[PDB]
């Protein structure tokens, strides 16, 4: 029984060397606020950036109760925390049919709003201005 | 005496039914015969002394206390003094033959290495298969697998051997090797051999007791030797082996004409 | 079951029923009573089995090892009537 | 009609009804009373020599050759799209999403499954169950027990090696048949999920497919004809119904936490 | 035991599978009336600001002038909505899923202020002609 | 005996519980009628009404003619409906959109606008 | 070096022994026909325990794997804009990647690998020498009825196997998710599926019938007889099956 | 049994044709052609087997695309329907597309028989002409 | 004269089987051929009817040669054995009248109202002919070979050959099979050997008997002149003798303790 | 193989084993409506399946009124019937 | 002889199925750019809308840093004049780009192109239009 | 059978036998691993990106393969598509322009 010991060390290591393949080779290697008037297509846990470097994610997307506007808060890491009061929120796509992201471009902190919006359009009002 | 003594057993399955009324007794220090024609039941019968089935109303007993009135624990420590045996080979086949006959005396763990060696060394060669304890059971003989486990047969000192239609199919060279070990057993250990076969110049050369089972009732309860003084037409059947008799002996058939 | 073994010289006052399971406190403790032992004394017994031959066979062995002799007296007739049931050999058994 | 035909009819309803408690009942009695871990913990390494690591042969053979055809027809499909980047999203996810564990599971019940009903079988045919039950500790814990958590702990280990061949035979046709590059072909599956989705889902679907595949092993092989003629008649008995246990269970499976 | 015990057992066990096949089973109506539809259909989702609010239950086509209307499928949770709100057909990208927008009325009540949808082989007439 | 009677009618009903569990012809006339195609769907208002059989054609003239259906609870539609292809949007679904400004079983409706084709239109906004 | 490469060529020419034996013997059963009015009962007996009793595992997995398809399909679907088209992956995948492959697997189950069990107990119980050994060759009275009860009913049970679960759509797509029956089975007119998923499924069911037949009608015939011998015979039958199916896959797969 | 398994296999001998039903019938479209001539400069994205369209209708496919040997000018072969045979010298050739990336098929605007030839056609648009145009 | 063979050495692998055997029947004699368990028996009718090929000597039968025919000649002579085996060697889909109806129905000389004629009445010889319409499987271990007997006198063969009969019976059993072939010799007229190994029911009808030892023959007396007769390998086999030439032990070392 | 009547009798040669049977059996229905006595003194051997012609031939002959006796027999007959006990359709001695 | 016979048929069995596996598997130019678009390797090269050929590798000069590609024309058209052009364009409106052999009014193994059109570009054609 | 035992083992043996720096106003949707090219055909990725903390400008930092080391002073870069040693500036650079601002000078 001396060779089972040995076969069966092979399969438990065969086991977790496969583990490996899907994890390192695959993909398993403070809080502020807004508001907006159009949005898209976003949702929860999207990627929001500051031209194009990922620096956290969407907890939810509420709405006001009095005036009915949307309210969008996102967390951004203490890694990056000198921003001014003017920097425009900006919604953008990435590149055609992709994910919709947050684009902001340049100190707000946690508990902070920031002002300054500018909403998504959609396809159906800019020809209007577009044409006419 | 008194050892099982069986009184109204049944065991109805289905639609059909093994047995109705037989009831027999075994001595102590004798070996029993119960004899009988293929097709009844033979296997299932000794399936009732040791507890693995349950009868209907019957009354199996092993020295005073009730079988079915056992517990899980109750129907053992005494399934450890009968050690039956089968006729297909009752060993196993995962492991050499040396360690088929140490099985039940390696989970009782009360012998040291040293000793264990010693105990299967000597039952093997009680049965003439010590020299060669290092095979395994598939390229093992028809006769040889019924050696093996006689030596495994008398490894914890039973008090009630089954023997499943020993040497049934068997050859006469190999015949001769076991029906000389049970007879010399009780010659020496003293422990009574049930032995259910159904040849009959070599179950009744060895038995003091026979019992003849013929349509489900015990139809002889005289000695090895009473039995051939029978005038019975039932006894005079399956000892004598004739064609005619009791027995149809072609076919319960209907008529003879309509199909020519 | 009493299992008792005392040391009165060269006797060994072998008495006791052991089948299996009581083997433990004398195959353990067994450097005391083979150095200068030569008769054995098995007068006060019952039954004996295989199981506690297998501890004799290895106790007149290690006796025969350092070697004065062994000899045997007042042994019960049960040991001799399996001997030829296992097919015993001459020099392991002396009963003359 | 409305009665002879009804007669037998409600009578396989018992039978199907019995059998199906008899397994339940087989199951129960081996998993309870002394879980000793001193006798069973030699038995498990020899009940997994001849499942788990003897089971390596539909392993290396195959895969290479499930996960070369995914991508060689997903390269197929991918065209007229300019999505052959993404092949690596259709790999990938496919292997964690309806391949994988669920085929797995037919090919352990077909070479794991299908001895393990020709050894308990072939087994109590040569009256080898019945000699052990009156001298030691009954066979349900003592050639069942160990039998029964080896195929549980080799089918969600041997469907981690089926996901990682068939990924590495996805990346064979991608990057050395094709020609694309592995820069973007690797990073696709970075994008992808690799969490709470297509990870922890296939694995708790492959733990439930090692508990119904060998159950119905360890009960046609217990449960059976000690005759010649009924241990080849339940061995093909468990490979059919364990197709219906697999393919049956992922309808119901993928209802859940997909949607 | 033999028959009796085999039973119980197996119709507690047949009371557990069986009942894991059915656990796998995963507002106030406003009314409006329209022109064009364009590519709506069942369930299709009411927003306002582009979050959505809601479904729609049905669409059916009044027998009468032969003008479409719909059914509409708000939450409690917004309620303060007057009657300048219009409503029109957009959809969710370049061809994404149509939807319809909403930029104290209860249950059981209409909306006059609507604007129908557009197809762009009307809009290439147009800017053709 | 008698409950193996009771259990046999209800495995059949067990097995039964789970078991329960006017158009008219019209005709259109087209010139071009580009990627329409049978089952297209007509509408008036976006919902449809019906679809079509089949597109035929003349051996002599070579005009393609539209065998559309409409349902008889649509009944008071008449001839002078412009029926213009729109197509729905780039994927070259032609529906037939009828535009009201009565047609019964075997008419053919005057007012038909066809489907202009794009390689004319860069030929006439450019040139 | 030597002593352990003696031992390799022991068992390489007992494989070229065993796949000449798969040859010789069915060149023997492939001869000249007799009169086909005397197998004309015999071919019916063995169509039933092959085709009709294979019937219940292709048709109860088909609504099973196609609603499988059509669910999780509709998750990759949603992160494109392709929702109504379930026409694909319900069909295309069934025609091509799954349907012959899958259900050769299934087959070699109920079909397969009784197959050999009906062949292989005759050859303990002595009945294929006993019928030799009167009037009759035994590779032309239980082999040859059983080699054309496999090449025939698996392309007869395929097309049965596509035409359950082809349906899934009605059942996912139509009255549970909403899609329309117009924008579902319209995308499936406009795929063009007549040459090469049409007939090269036809194609790649044949050939795969005659391989799964071709060792399940052997490992029975060349067999230890014993109960240990057949029920070794049976487990190899669906491992060699199983390799021959998804490994005659890749290949065929090539000419698309 | 004998009159056991030819009732059920009768069911099985249904099923395949029942199963044939629901693919030709269902999934494809199975249920005297001459041959033209005509000559371009850019074909665009004539393949084969492209539909030929007199009034957006089809009336038959094309074979294969052919590079002239001398000239060196692209042939296409054209194989309408013999239910139409009323075409004259007038009617043109324009290539067309059916949307905006749909597929470059053939509209078409004495009597022409089997090895007739025809003169006016007119070629597909390329994209590099077009704003060429547009900003000069 | 002789029929069956006059010397054959079969060997299978490394594992010899035969070697230089010799076997001489009468026409229309019992012949006992007793031999012990383990040794070539099976296999030794085989070589007479043709499954596998000997390598060595010559097999002739009736001025004829077995191993130098071909597929014909060999097949029509074949219908002369109708050999019989231990086990079941009768068809499970079809039923005990469609069973013994087999070997006669490759001709089918006989029509239909004759057909059901020849069959019904070979039956009342064995004893079956109740027993025409029941199943196979639910035959007994007795009841299975006599339906095989009746198979076997289907077509009026010449020389039949059974397999190791009665080994397992109960000895009403054995009494049926014993009197159904001594009847068979001494009203059709048909050479039936008998290769079983049981001495006190083999060698009672026996007109000429074989003893088998270490793969040849050692013995080849009647079944009066080998009980009186001085040899301790033939006594060995004859009436249960346990030592002798066999030891009944395997061989073994020194036989100590360690 | 002849089958000649004298005008109450018919004489039955040759040989009857399973294959000779065939242009017997085709006018088995006219050779047995005159007949009182059946001999086979010119025959060799007699079978199973040649007995059984010989059975399909006392079936049709005793419902017209009128039995048949055997003359010139040998003893094959005799010592087949006694294998499968015909007890009346073989007339013994 | 059978020991024998089940080894010549067992190798010719299996060298006509890997023979029947074989079967189941189954003059160069340049021109030099200045900017190439989405061209690939095996990128086809047409004349008039008909392919003739396909492109083998898409190199750069070390030196001037023009790129520089080869391609294929098959023998079934050789008389070509030295004096065509060759202009970029895409199958369709945004497929894969092609090449388009625009010939004039002898072509050896080994030439080069003479007149060569850089590619399009797209951020000309939003500057060029607005300024 | 020996000498075809040891010839047949090897007959089944033979049956298998430098970094550049670069600034930009807007980058737009630039991603990890986004190509340079010269010309067209491919030469490089880039590995980094940052932003600057006082100016706040979208840096790209890109790198080019060894063996074309024979690149000007006026190479621009422009949104990766090319028009100096390892450790080097590159100046002239014009950045990706957004599909969001471009219309707003063709509408005013
Ligand atoms: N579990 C069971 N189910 C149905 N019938 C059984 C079962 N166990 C035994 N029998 C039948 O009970 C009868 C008793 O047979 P058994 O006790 O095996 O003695 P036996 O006949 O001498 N041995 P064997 O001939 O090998 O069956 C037989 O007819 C068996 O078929
Ligand atoms: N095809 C075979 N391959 C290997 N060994 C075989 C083969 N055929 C027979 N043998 C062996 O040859 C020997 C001759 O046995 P056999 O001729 O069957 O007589 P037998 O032993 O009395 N009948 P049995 O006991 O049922 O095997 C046995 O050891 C068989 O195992
Ligand atoms: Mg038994």
């Amino acid at each position: 029984t001396k060779k089972n010991e040995i076969w069966v060390g092979i399969f438990l290591l065969a086991a977790l060397l496969a583990a490996l393949f899907v994890c390192l080779k695959a993909a398993n290697v403070y809080t502020l606020y807004a508001t907006f008037d159009n949005i898209g297509g976003l949702k929860a846990r999207s990627p929001v950036s500051i031209g194009g470097v990922v620096v956290g994610r969407v907890a939810d997307i509420t709405l006001d109760p009095k005036t009915y506007l949307p309210r969008v808060t996102l967390e951004i890491e203490q890694r990056y925390n000198h921003i001014p009061d003017t920097s425009s929120l900006s919604i953008r796509t990435s590149g055609l049919l992709g994910e919709q992201y947050l684009a902001l471009n340049v100190i707000l902190k946690d508990g902070d709003t920031i002002q300054d919006t500018k909403s998504a359009m959609v396809l159906e009002d800019l020809i209007g201005q577009f044409l006419y | 005496a008194n050892l099982v003594d069986m009184r109204d057993v049944s065991f109805t399955r289905g639609n059909r039914c093994i047995f109705d009324n037989i009831s027999l007794t075994v001595p102590r220090g004798k070996i029993t015969a119960i004899m009988g024609p293929s097709g009844i039941g033979k296997t299932t019968l000794l399936r009732l002394i040791g507890g693995q089935i349950a009868p209907d109303h019957g009354e199996i007993l092993f020295d005073g206390e009730n079988i079915p009135a056992m517990s899980r624990s109750r129907l053992y420590t005494v399934r450890k003094r009968m050690s039956m045996l089968f006729q297909s080979g009752a060993l196993f086949t995962d492991m050499n033959v040396f360690d088929n006959v140490a099985y039940p005396l390696r989970e009782h763990t009360q012998l040291p290495a040293p000793l264990l060696h010693s105990t299967v060394m000597m039952k093997l060669e009680a049965v003439g298969l010590r020299g060669a304890a290092k095979l395994m059971p598939s390229e093992l003989s028809g006769g040889m697998a019924r050696r093996a486990a006689l030596a495994r047969a008398i490894a914890l000192e039973p008090d009630l051997i089954m023997f499943d239609e020993p040497f049934v199919g068997q050859d006469p060279i190999t015949m001769g090797v076991l029906v000389k070990l049970i007879s010399e057993l009780n010659s020496a250990l003293g422990v009574t051999c049930v032995v259910v076969s159904h040849d009959v110049p070599e179950v009744l050369s060895i038995a003091d007791h026979a019992w003849i089972l013929a349509d489900k009732k015990i139809v002889a309860h005289g000695s090895a030797q009473a039995l051939q003084a029978n005038p019975d037409p039932r006894v005079r059947q399956f000892l004598d082996g004739i064609a005619d008799g009791p027995v149809p002996f072609r076919y319960p058939a209907g008529d003879y004409h309509a199909d020519l | 079951e009493s299992l008792s073994w005392m040391q009165t010289g060269d006797t060994l006052a072998l008495s006791g029923e052991l089948d299996q399971d009581v083997l433990l406190p004398l195959w353990e403790m067994r450097e005391e009573a083979v150095k200068g032992i030569t008769c054995i004394d098995l007068s006060r017994v019952s039954r004996v089995d295989t199981g506690g031959l297998a501890l004799l066979l290895h106790l007149i062995d290690l006796a025969k090892k350092q070697g004065n002799n062994v000899t045997l007296q007042g042994v019960n007739d049960k040991v001799y009537t399996l001997a030829k049931l296992y097919n015993l050999p001459a020099d392991v058994l002396p009963r003359h | 009609m409305l009665l002879n035909a009804l007669a037998s009819l409600g009578h396989k309803g018992i039978k199907t009804l019995r059998t199906f408690g008899r397994a339940g009942l087989m199951l129960f009695n081996a998993l309870v009373g002394k879980p000793e871990f001193r006798k069973h913990a030699p038995l498990l390494v020899r009940q997994l020599y001849n499942v788990g690591v003897l089971s390596m042969l539909i392993i290396v053979v195959s895969g290479v050759f499930i996960g070369m055809v995914l991508g060689l027809q997903g390269y197929l499909v991918l065209t007229t799209y300019s999505a052959e980047t993404s092949l690596g999203m259709l790999v990938a996810l496919s292997l964690l999403r309806e391949l994988g564990p669920v085929v797995a599971a037919l090919l352990f019940a077909g070479r794991a499954g299908s001895a393990l009903t020709a050894e308990i079988g072939l087994m109590r045919a040569t009256e080898q169950l019945s000699s052990m039950e009156m001298m030691a500790v009954d066979p349900l814990r003592r050639v069942i027990s160990p039998r029964f958590w080896a195929g549980v702990i080799s089918l969600p280990l041997l469907t981690v090696i089926f996901v990682a061949v068939g990924i590495w035979g996805g990346s064979l046709v991608g990057v050395s048949w094709k020609g694309i590059d592995s820069g973007f072909f690797w990073s696709a599956m970075q994008n992808a999920v690799d969490w709470r989705m297509d990870l922890v889902n296939c694995l708790i679907k492959s733990v439930v497919f090692a508990i119904t595949v060998t159950w119905i092993s360890l009960f046609n092989g217990y449960d059976a004809i000690p005759t010649s003629a009924g241990i080849s008649r339940a061995t093909t008995r468990t490979v059919v119904h364990s197709s219906l246990a697999v393919l049956g269970l992922d309808f119901v499976l993928t209802a859940l936490m997909f949607g």
